[PDB]
């Protein structure tokens, strides 16, 4: 617990996980017996943090005490959490400062075409500007409490963050129901920790826009909820990903998607195998490995 | 139960215990 | 890793999304707008937005070509009001939405269920093989292509000629390719999926 | 007078930056630069605290960590994988008519690295890429002008050629 604690802070430092309104729960639960008391947002967030790592543990125990199929969970995966919870931190509220930025803009430009209007005014074209003003002024408070909104956007993102980024990296294996009863225990811990998040998050709409599932469906992707956050877990990867598709889709879609980059197949099992990865290797086009039950391990590194 | 996966083993394990009991443990040569 | 593969509750929920959107498509659309609260309608209200700052500052004096410019102003503001009021209405109808999905949840298991039978069939004989398709096929057939359900629109008779039409439908398709002897096996399978899914 | 303190103290910091800066771009060696700007940063911790409350020993201190923090990319910039192309790239791209032989250190330390990361990051992995592709045709070359074809004597009549599948396997890789 505290190698996970001490690598997650020293991964998740240069974030700005601050609140000082963080108000500390009552009774709060730990994996790290050493935690900074009272502890702070960061404190707590790290520890959320290795709650991920430590339930995903207990859940693939689970999984083998019911003689379920399990995949073994090592460090690597806590690091590529982090990694993926700070990418997915940064552009988030990249992305929030580049719309409220936008907005201010917007505000602007509502108040110069106001001076604008006024001029106008100066001067039967004149007795409808008291229309088009009662129209501006109404959008600029709109946009005024669309500002104000984006407010408690920032509130809520960290948290959503950390659920965003464990699914990405841990809960990639396991079935839908499991992987809905991990965020639900994931969304209990954050809650019991008082961490802001939003309640009702949807993690197919939160990490991808409509435009990018509008791609994939228009790829050889079928439309499910598991299939479109699984499309998502080949989008954000930051390990190469293994696609468990007996049904055959997932092949297909990947090579719709990367027609444009030159794809090309190969399988272990084939006999120009290594030469074609090599090729891939030394010029950089993307490439799909089938039959990995067979995997050779010379692919290691 | 290939079909239903819900147990399964808390069964066989009561089965398993029964089909231990009754087979002798030894044959004497 | 990145799990393609179908299981029980997968295809429940597929089932699920199927039926709503074939028999009570008022709640499919307040469904995928209860999904379209996060970033689409407001990146659309937004990204109207931007056309209008394109088309704000575009002045010489020219504004008042007509004193008509507010039809630009007056497209964002119906949306707004509109992602408004669904932002609003954003408990009642997930709480209407929760109500009315678990009504049809027992036809979801019971597609569930009989879904992974037939994928069991194979080891009573190497013929019995079916793909998800079949299956899919089967249930297009039963939501889309029923006689049985023309001339009704009480939701609760439509439902229950869909479950009956559903296990008939699976049935006569499995045992037109088995032998006689194994259709009084899948039968009785599908009798104990019934009986599992019946209420009382 | 304390400003005289500091002056004269910050001079040989000073005087030793300016000729690591006057250095020839082809001679840097970017470990040996970063060994001389450990000296300097540790020389300059050691000052009296009078002396650190004034914004030069700031300043100074804050060029010395930017420089250590562009190290990383000073050290790709000395990547063999850049050529001419790729400086030529650099220079339309940073918006600086430099010249290579007289390239100095300094006038890369005075570019804006550390905001301009992204140019560079873009310019080093086109080279990366173009580096692959150029030693990939240096192993065809070198390989075709060295190999010989194998030849074993067939009843004193002949020589007739040997190894048809390491030459057929190794021109279909």
């Amino acid at each position: 617990t505290e190698a996970l604690y001490q690598v997650g802070k020293e991964f998740t430092s240069k974030m700005d996980l601050e609140k000082p309104n963080y108000i500390v729960p009552d009774y709060m639960p730990v994996v790290y017996d050493k935690l900074p008391q009272p502890p702070s947002h960061r404190e707590a967030i790290v520890n959320s943090c290795v709650f991920v790592h430590q339930t995903l543990h207990q859940a693939n125990a689970r999984l083998a005490k019911r003689g379920g199929r399990t995949m073994a969970i090592t460090p690597r995966h806590y690091l590529d959490f982090i990694n993926h919870y700070a990418n997915l931190f940064h552009e988030k509220r990249s992305e929030l400062e580049e719309q409220q930025m936008h907005l201010n803009v917007g505000l602007r430009k509502i108040k110069e075409t106001v001076d604008q209007v006024e001029e106008l005014r100066r001067d039967a074209k004149v007795n409808r500007s008291t229309a088009l003003l009662k129209s501006l002024s109404a959008e600029r408070e709109r946009w005024e409490k669309t500002s104000e909104t984006f407010k408690n956007q920032m509130s809520t993102i960290a948290g959503d963050c950390l659920l965003s980024a464990a699914f990405i990296a841990y809960a990639g294996y396991f079935d839908q129901q499991m992987r809905q009863n991990l965020f639900t225990t994931w969304s209990h811990h954050l809650q019991q920790a008082n961490i802001q998040f939003r309640t009702d998050i949807a993690r197919t709409e939160y990490l991808s826009n409509a435009d990018e599932r509008l791609r994939w469906q228009a790829s050889s992707l079928p439309a499910d909820d598991l299939c479109t956050e699984n499309a998502i877990m080949l989008k954000r990867f930051n390990r190469y990903p293994l696609i468990i598709d007996p049904s055959g889709q997932a092949t297909e879609f990947i090579m719709n998607e990367y027609k444009d980059r030159k794809i090309t197949r190969t399988s272990f099992l084939d006999d120009a195998f290594r030469k074609n990865l090599e090729s891939a290797l030394r010029f950089g086009n993307p490439l799909l490995v089938q039959d990995v039950e067979s995997y050779d391990p010379v692919l290691n590194p | 139960m290939l079909e239903d996966e819900d147990a399964w083993m808390r069964t066989l394990h009561t089965t398993a215990s029964n089909w231990l009991h009754l087979i002798p443990q030894t044959l004497s040569h | 890793f990145v799990n393609f593969t179908v299981t029980r509750s997968s295809l429940q929920s597929q089932c699920l999304n199927e039926v709503l959107k074939a028999e009570r498509p008022d709640v499919d659309e307040k469904r995928s707008d209860l999904l379209k609260l996060q970033g689409e309608f407001q990146l659309r209200l937004r990204q109207l937005e931007k056309s209008l700052l394109q088309a704000l500052n575009e002045v010489k004096g020219r504004i008042l070509d007509d004193d008509t410019i507010i039809t630009t102003l007056e497209n964002l503001k119906r949306e707004a009001a509109e992602v408004t009021r669904k932002v609003e209405e954003t408990d009642i109808v997930m709480q209407e939405v929760e109500t009315v999905s678990q009504q049809y949840l027992p036809l979801s298991t019971a597609c569930s269920s009989i879904y992974f039978t037939m994928e069991s069939l194979k080891q009573i004989h190497f013929l019995y093989q079916y793909s998800l398709q079949f299956f899919l096929d089967i249930y297009h057939n039963v939501l889309y292509e029923n006689p049985n359900l023309k001339g009704v629109t009480d939701h609760t008779q439509r439902l229950s000629i869909i479950t009956k039409d559903l296990f008939q439908v699976a049935f006569n398709r499995v045992a037109r390719g088995m032998l006689h002897q194994d259709h009084i096996t899948f039968a009785m399978l599908l009798a104990r999926i019934k009986l599992k899914g019946t209420v009382g | 007078q304390d400003l005289k303190g500091v002056w004269s103290e910050l001079s040989k910091v000073w005087e030793q930056i300016d000729q690591m800066k006057e250095q020839p771009w082809v001679s840097v060696q970017p470990r040996k630069l970063r060994q001389n700007l450990d000296a300097l940063l540790n020389q300059l911790k050691s000052f009296p605290a009078r002396l650190r409350q004034y914004a030069s020993y700031e300043f100074v201190q804050r060029l010395l960590k930017g420089y250590m923090k562009i190290n990383m990319l000073v050290i790709e910039l000395k990547s063999e994988a850049l050529k001419d192309r790729h400086w030529k790239q650099l220079m339309k791209r940073l918006h600086v008519n430099w010249v290579v032989s007289e390239l100095t250190l300094g006038q890369i330390w005075d570019v804006d690295l550390q905001k301009n990361e992204a140019i560079v990051k873009d310019v080093l992995l086109v080279a990366q890429g173009e580096m692959a592709l150029e030693e990939f045709l240096k192993q065809i070359r070198e390989v075709w002008n060295t190999y010989e074809l194998d030849l074993v004597n067939y009843q004193n009549k002949c020589r007739l050629i040997r190894g048809w599948d390491d030459l057929f396997n190794k021109v279909k890789e």
